[PDB]
């Protein structure tokens, strides 16, 4: 009939034994902090703080980041995911009932919108340096923590254990709220903007001070670093005025050729000083490249492994959806208990959402890997060209060192060898990431089709050697054609 | 996928026609000279490395009082709606916790019971009722079908909170509306500046004349005229100031800056010895470091708010050797101003030399 | 990945050869030791 | 090859479950805009890369045929502080090209994921053999690729 | 020893000490004026306390009038008798305690009027209390709205934003010594009708014996049309040229360390946003005048725009200058 909250059963509103011992009241108390946050933060965002109290014609050009920035974004996205899961479970459970139990999923939907608004509020605070305001966020997190904690202990008093899905989801939410509160506390500690007498002295990065730096990848928030959103303007400026050399303005001081040349020179000097004391040891460029461009390759491999792991969500979700849609649900008897932690993954509508999220996460991870390794390869190429030039300047004109074909060797070394080395540094992660993916694919094939999958894998795997042979013959033909 | 990984064919791509013949290097793509004050009367520099003084919570309020009428209404409505909702949630929670929702459900199942002796707030039984009660307490309607009893003191605490918060919000919103009502004539600026500034001859000496006029019907009290020249100058001891502003007097029979502006006026500065433009000739006024700023200030008699209107002229805008056509011409029995002829200029004959040279051989 | 493995391996071989050439070029006679004393 | 695979895939998606193609109209719209803007910027970006590599090679050749003259005039730093500028222009051309490619790949991957969702949800609530659910899933997944 | 007495500190705020003033009487208007200008942290507190105190005071009054009448007894015996023997005898219906009196006072003064505690027409004293409560509530409500209106009105104005360089210079500019300092603005708006005035505070003696403790002498600032009005968008260098009548005529370079000087700078104007006239002050003493320096340039052209660089605002580089008093450079022209 009517649209209640704790359901249509009278005895579900009893508050005899205690308010906490009534689960619906704990759900309402969980619903409260989200609406408090929304009502505090919607007016603040709508009003703005655009009071022109200072020269902002070159203050809008620069911005800043607070201490915990990437960790905050990663935690808020994880919390968004956990809330999506809670919404889904609540809806599924409610559809197995008589009435509409709004206390299963309305708190989760409010939490979803509140967390989204929390990250919007944090960004709009950070872009215009204003740490005092984020005190509001502080309060939010603390309150949320408390409320969620209560839910947990009341589950724990019934001994629900980790075998029940809701207990696991609530525990994850508790620890994520705790981590976010810790992030806020550390921000207060490092910036000293409330309870201290002397705040900090912070200035934007030196690169945004210059008006010619138009490559804004290192200077933007993690959700724009991950979608290349900052690029939009330039690309949409391809209609009004065709791109010139001026639009791609300049390089940030961290990616210029001089800095990377300094790094590579110092690494090579460390290697050579170590080797000179050694009696009969030859120089090595390989180890000079490592220890100077080795961290970003590890980061690329990490993103690559995460993308490769998430990639398998296609076959698994497909199998689940198909093997669920086979049998009509008329036969099954009524079950009023909360859905099992395995019956959550057994659904036909949960798995579609899981596949969707898995795809949009795998693609982002893959593109992050590509971009990081590309940028590393380009910086290494710039350093190599600088080094080769500085060696060219210090050369002898004697005919016992020079030769009838020496400018040709130099021309090749600048026009071909550098490009080949760079395009290897791009595809370096595929060396130790492809085997993992192929092995895991064969494992899944076996565990899905028996020992016929071994025959199928044996057939397909031969694709690489055949392509190698064809490639070699093709290269020889191309060489003759070029001659 | 992997478009041009194979990278052999290069280093011998012959020079293009524009490369070898040197037709491309004819760039002729110089950036325009940097202005100091725009033509739209807005100064456009770029101050940098200014120590950020943070923000203050007062800035949010300062913004709130100064907003468009299409945002004042929205914030008005949102504030009131949010307040009613927040306190509705509080009242519904109080009703839940005290055991009033359950009591009403059980005594309305058999509604003949009709017992409401022990309830925090009478006749509140769902969330719709809580919302209606919060509306009747914040707006002070008070129908009285949902009373506040003397039973539970948490309810009284929430009632006190709600009355005070409602009063605070009401006072703030009336203050905002009244402030926007007091600033009702404060719209904009309507001082019209000629586009090209001629350099004519008047009474045997050159000049630098432009035209200025009004659009608002309200008079301007104690109008004032300032004219400056912006250029980089060096002292004989050799200190270079990139942007030096030098003040140039304005012609006036009693040596004053007071202009009485009802009909449009011509503002002339005569090129005497100390004038910055003493040593400039018509052939020099093609490429030249020269920006002349004009600043007119006054008070509009209606609002009594000081107004300052600025403009700037560069070497391209100046029309050496012209003058201004007479905008004003008498009608049948009343003076008339044809504002369509405001910036229109006529051409006349003037010496091509500089005043630097026009008074060393005067008989020319 | 099976298709791209061949290109990755070929690029590895060419990169090895390229680093060899780079070491050979970096070991060459140079002019100095008279301008080094200022 | 790519366009025929995409066309056949969306055709079978629509035939297996018609409700998808009513959702086709928005997605296609989005695609068109992408296929516009990239293609306009990409050319320009390429027109810089191939243009900023020709001088960078030329410079080297000069400083290889006239090293004695340069070391005579002692004009070495004047040439190094130029080589650095050349290589930085070239590198920024490459970086902006790669960033444009990554922008395109992210956008089209999100479009593919939206296609996957709007096909899987239509197929989950449908009346057809499990074969025409599996076909829909597999082809809407390959479209992403 | 003790720092020498100043006239105006490095942030204005004249450091004098007026004493023996014939003190006047303290008026309630001072209390009201203090009330109308306050900090929000205190405005909110006084706002809340006024209403709480008024509700409580009239709650006490209503409880007393329910006590003096036979009201509390009637409503306490009705429960025993189980019959409404107290419907019409009551001074104010259904007020039977102090909590109910407090609720009734809230309803009457905030004008809710739920109507469970109605105003009967028997006891005139209650009608008197009701009229009194309505008038008092109206007065308090009007006062508090007036305070909030004043806050909103004077909300826009904020703190000072004129930046002055820490210490001055004495250079040679166009063949004469000039005392120079630099003034800049951090505000976004335009100081309409600005103006600059310079004074020298010094103890002077007259030939007739009239000794003035701190005499203020007016210094003609140097402008090419002999006026004060300064237009301030990029930081300016205010200058003064030391001529035959400037008090800085006879002060040499060596003995600038120990000389009773103080240069006060007063800069006035009218802001554009709110039209509230402002005045900013500063002062320089002997220790903070650097002979023979000059300010470095600050504005560079980025080929699209000019770009002031405020990091170098107070920088000042050393140059050459005749190391002698301004009298000797013309009475002894050869130098
Ligand atoms: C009950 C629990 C209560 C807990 C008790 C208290 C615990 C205390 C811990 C909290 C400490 C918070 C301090 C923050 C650390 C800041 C360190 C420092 O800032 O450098 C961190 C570095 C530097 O980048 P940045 O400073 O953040 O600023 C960004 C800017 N662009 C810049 O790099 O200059 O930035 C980085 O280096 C990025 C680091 C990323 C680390 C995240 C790892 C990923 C793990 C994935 C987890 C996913 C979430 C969970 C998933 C669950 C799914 C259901
Ligand atoms: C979580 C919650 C979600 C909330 C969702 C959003 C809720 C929104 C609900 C209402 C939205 C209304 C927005 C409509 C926008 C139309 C604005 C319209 O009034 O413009 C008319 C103007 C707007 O001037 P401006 O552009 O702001 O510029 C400021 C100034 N002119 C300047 O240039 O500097 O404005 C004015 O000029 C003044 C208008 C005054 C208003 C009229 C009141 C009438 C009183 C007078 C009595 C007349 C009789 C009325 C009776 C009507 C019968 C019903
Ligand atoms: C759901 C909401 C939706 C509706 C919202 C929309 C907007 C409507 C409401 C508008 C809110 C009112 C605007 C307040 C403006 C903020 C001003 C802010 O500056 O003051 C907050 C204070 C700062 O103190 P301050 O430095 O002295 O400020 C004055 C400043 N120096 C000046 O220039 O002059 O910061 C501090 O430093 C904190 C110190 C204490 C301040 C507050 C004390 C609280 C006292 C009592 C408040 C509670 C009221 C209820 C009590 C009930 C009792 C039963
Ligand atoms: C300018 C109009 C602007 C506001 C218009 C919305 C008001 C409608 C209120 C309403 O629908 O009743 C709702 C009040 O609960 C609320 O909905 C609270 C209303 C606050 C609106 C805030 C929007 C942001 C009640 O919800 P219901 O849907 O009526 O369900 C009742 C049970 N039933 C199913 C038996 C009927
Ligand atoms: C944005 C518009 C605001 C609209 C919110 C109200 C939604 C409709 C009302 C509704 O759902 O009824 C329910 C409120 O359920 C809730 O408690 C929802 C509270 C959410 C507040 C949203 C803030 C934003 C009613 O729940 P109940 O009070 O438990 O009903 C008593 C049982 N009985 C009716 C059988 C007697
Ligand atoms: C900030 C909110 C304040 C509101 C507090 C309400 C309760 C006050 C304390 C109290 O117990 O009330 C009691 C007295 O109470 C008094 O006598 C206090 C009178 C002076 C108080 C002055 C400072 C406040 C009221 O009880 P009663 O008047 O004796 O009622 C008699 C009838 N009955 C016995 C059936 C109940
Ligand atoms: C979920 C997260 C939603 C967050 C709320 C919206 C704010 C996000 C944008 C931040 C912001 O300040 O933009 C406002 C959007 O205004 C607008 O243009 C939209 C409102 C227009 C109503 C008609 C401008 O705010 P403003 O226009 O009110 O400020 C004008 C003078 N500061
Ligand atoms: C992820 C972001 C996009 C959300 C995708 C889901 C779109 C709507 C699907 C909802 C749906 O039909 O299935 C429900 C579960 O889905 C869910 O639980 C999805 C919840 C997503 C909320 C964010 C239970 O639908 P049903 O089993 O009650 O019956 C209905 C058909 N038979
Ligand atoms: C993971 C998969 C996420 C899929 C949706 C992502 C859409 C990207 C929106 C977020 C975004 O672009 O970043 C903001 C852009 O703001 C905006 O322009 C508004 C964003 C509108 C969509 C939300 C931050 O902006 P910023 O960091 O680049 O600005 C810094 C200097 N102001
Ligand atoms: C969950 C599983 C993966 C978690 C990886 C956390 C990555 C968080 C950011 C890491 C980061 O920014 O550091 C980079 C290296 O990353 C790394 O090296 C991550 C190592 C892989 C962990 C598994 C740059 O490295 P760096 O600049 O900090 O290196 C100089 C040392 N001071
Ligand atoms: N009749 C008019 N009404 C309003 N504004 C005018 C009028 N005449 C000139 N102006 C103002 O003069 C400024 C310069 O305009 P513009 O350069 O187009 O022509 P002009 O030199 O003013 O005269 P004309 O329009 O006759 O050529 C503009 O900002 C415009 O607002
Ligand atoms: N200490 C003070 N505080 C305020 N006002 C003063 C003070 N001393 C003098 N005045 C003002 O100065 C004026 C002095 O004139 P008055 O008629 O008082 O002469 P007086 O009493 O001889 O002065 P004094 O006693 O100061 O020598 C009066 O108008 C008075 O208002
Ligand atoms: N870049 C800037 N941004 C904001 N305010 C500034 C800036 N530079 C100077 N100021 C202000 O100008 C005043 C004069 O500073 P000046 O440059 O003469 O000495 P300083 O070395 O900056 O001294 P301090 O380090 O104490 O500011 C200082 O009080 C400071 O508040
Ligand atoms: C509504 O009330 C309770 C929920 O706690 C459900 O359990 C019944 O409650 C009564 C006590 O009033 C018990 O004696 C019964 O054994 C319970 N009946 C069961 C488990 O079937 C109750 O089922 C709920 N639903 C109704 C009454 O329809
Ligand atoms: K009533």
């Amino acid at each position: 009939m009517s649209l209640s909250f704790c359901g249509n059963n009278i005895s579900s509103y009893n508050i005899y034994h205690g308010v906490l011992q009534n689960p619906c009241f704990v759900d309402a108390l969980n619903l409260v902090p989200h609406v408090f946050l929304l009502f505090i933060t919607f007016p603040i965002l709508f009003i703005g703080w655009g009071s022109q109290s200072s020269k902002v014609q070159i203050h809008h050009n620069t911005w800043l980041h607070f201490p915990g920035h990437n960790l905050r974004w990663i935690l808020t996205f994880a919390l968004l995911f956990v809330h999506v899961c809670e919404i889904a479970e609540g809806i599924v459970s409610d559809s197995q009932r008589a009435s509409r139990h709004l206390h299963l999923f309305m708190p989760a939907v409010m939490g979803f919108v509140a967390t989204t608004t929390s990250i919007v509020y944090y960004h709009n605070i950070e872009t215009s340096n204003f740490p005092k305001l984020l005190l509001a966020l502080f309060l939010y997190w603390v309150m949320a923590f408390i409320t969620k904690t209560i839910k947990l202990v009341k589950y724990w008093q019934l001994g629900w254990g980790m075998s029940d899905l809701r207990f696991c989801i609530t525990g994850v939410m508790v620890i994520l709220n705790g981590l976010l509160m810790a992030v806020e506390i550390n921000v207060i500690r490092v910036r000293r903007y409330v309870f201290f007498m002397n705040p900090q002295k912070v200035k934007p990065p030196e690169d945004l001070q210059d008006l010619g730096v138009r490559f804004l990848q290192p200077f933007v928030n993690l959700l724009s670093k991950a979608t290349y959103w900052w690029m939009n303007t330039l690309i949409i400026s391809a209609h009004r005025k065709p791109i010139d050399l001026k639009a791609i303005g300049k390089l940030p001081i961290a990616m210029r050729a001089v800095t990377n040349y300094v790094c590579l020179k110092e690494a090579y000097e460390e290697q050579k000083k170590k080797a000179a004391d050694h009696p009969n040891r030859t120089p090595s460029i390989w180890l000079a490249m490592y220890r100077a461009f080795g961290r970003p390759i590890l980061l690329s491999s990490t993103f690559r492994y995460l993308a490769d792991l998430l990639g398998f969500a296609g076959p698994l979700c497909i199998s689940g959806i198909v093997q669920r849609v086979n049998e009509p649900k008329n036969n099954t008897t009524r079950f009023s208990e909360t859905l099992s932690s395995k019956e959550f993954l057994e659904n036909a509508h949960v798995l579609a959402v899981l596949l969707f999220l898995a795809l949009i996460l795998q693609r982002t991870f893959l593109q992050a890997s590509y971009y990081v390794t590309i940028e590393t390869g380009i910086n290494l190429r710039g350093a190599l060209l600088a080094m080769i030039y500085n060696k060219i300047l210090r050369l002898s004109t004697s005919n016992l060192s020079m030769g009838e074909m020496t400018l040709g060797q130099i021309n090749n070394l600048v026009a071909i060898e550098t490009n080949q080395l760079m395009w290897f540094l791009f595809l370096c992660p595929n060396l130790w990431a492809m085997p993992v993916q192929i092995i895991m694919g064969v494992i899944l094939l076996y565990n899905l089709l028996g020992s016929s999958a071994l025959v199928g894998a044996a057939v397909i795997v031969l694709l690489a050697p055949i392509q190698y042979f064809i490639a070699t013959k093709l290269a020889e033909a191309q060489k003759s054609t070029l001659d | 996928m992997l478009a041009r990984k194979s990278i052999i064919p290069e280093e011998y791509v012959l020079a293009r026609i524009a490369a070898e013949n040197l037709r491309k290097p004819r760039i002729r793509d110089r950036l325009p000279k940097a202005r100091f004050i725009a033509k739209s009367g807005a100064c456009n520099l770029a101050h940098k490395n200014i120590r950020e003084q943070g923000r203050f919570l007062q800035d949010i309020f300062t913004t709130l009082v100064d907003l468009k009428w299409r945002h004042t209404l929205v914030i008005f409505t949102m504030s009131f709606l949010c307040s009613w909702l927040l306190f509705a949630i509080m009242w519904w929670l109080v009703a839940f916790a005290h055991g009033d929702i359950y009591a009403y459900m059980e005594k309305g199942i058999t509604e003949k019971s009709g017992l409401e002796s022990a309830v925090c707030v009478t006749n509140v039984r769902s969330f719709t009722s809580a919302f209606l009660f919060s509306i009747e307490v914040q707006v002070t309607i008070g129908f009285g079908g949902r009373m506040m009893t003397e039973e539970c003191p948490l309810a009284i605490t929430v009632l006190i909170l709600q009355n005070i918060v409602g009063l605070i919000i009401n006072a703030v919103m009336l203050g905002c509306i009244f402030m926007k009502t007091a600033q009702a004539h404060r719209r904009a600026e309507t001082l019209i500046f000629s586009r090209h500034a001629v350099i004519a001859v008047r009474n045997g000496k050159l000049c630098f004349m432009f035209r200025v006029g009004d659009l608002r019907k309200s008079m301007i009290i104690s109008a004032s005229v300032r004219i400056q020249v912006v250029k980089k100058t060096t002292t004989p001891e050799g200190e270079v100031v990139p942007i030096h502003q030098q003040d140039i007097p304005v012609d006036n029979p009693i040596e004053s800056n007071n202009i009485f502006l009802v009909a449009p006026l011509i503002i002339c500065h005569v090129i005497d010895k100390r004038s910055p433009l003493y040593d400039i000739s018509a052939t020099d006024l093609v490429n030249q470091d020269l920006e002349v700023i004009v600043i007119l200030e006054g008070v509009v008699e209606t609002t009594g708010i000081t107004t300052q209107a600025r403009t700037s002229y560069i070497a391209e805008e100046i029309q050496w050797g012209h003058r201004f056509v007479s905008i004003v011409t008498e009608e049948e029995g009343v003076y008339s101003v044809d504002y369509s002829k405001f910036g229109n200029t006529v051409r006349v004959a003037a010496p091509r030399c500089s005043a630097r040279e026009l008074d060393e051989k005067p008989s020319i | 990945p099976l298709f791209l493995l061949s290109t990755v391996v070929r690029f590895a071989v060419k990169a090895i050869i390229s680093v060899q050439k780079l070491n050979e070029f970096l070991l060459s006679d140079e002019i100095g030791e008279d301008s080094w004393r200022t | 090859r790519s366009t025929l695979l995409c066309l056949s895939a969306i055709g079978m998606i629509s035939y297996a479950t018609p409700v998808f193609l009513i959702a086709l109209a928005p997605l296609g719209v989005a695609f068109y805009f992408i296929q516009k803007y990239f293609r306009v910027a990409s050319k320009d970006l390429q027109e810089l890369d191939d243009s900023t590599q020709l001088p960078l090679l030329c410079h080297f050749s000069e400083t290889a045929e006239g090293l004695t003259t340069i070391r005579a005039f002692r004009h070495e730093t004047r040439f190094k502080q130029r080589m650095l500028e050349l290589t930085d222009t070239n590198n920024i051309a490459y970086l902006f090209l790669s960033a444009a490619n990554r922008w395109l790949e992210v956008r089209t991957d999100y479009l593919g994921a939206c296609i996957v969702l709007t096909a899987s949800i239509a197929s989950i609530s449908g009346s057809s053999n499990s074969g025409l659910v599996g076909l829909g899933l597999l082809y809407a997944l390959t479209i992403t690729n």
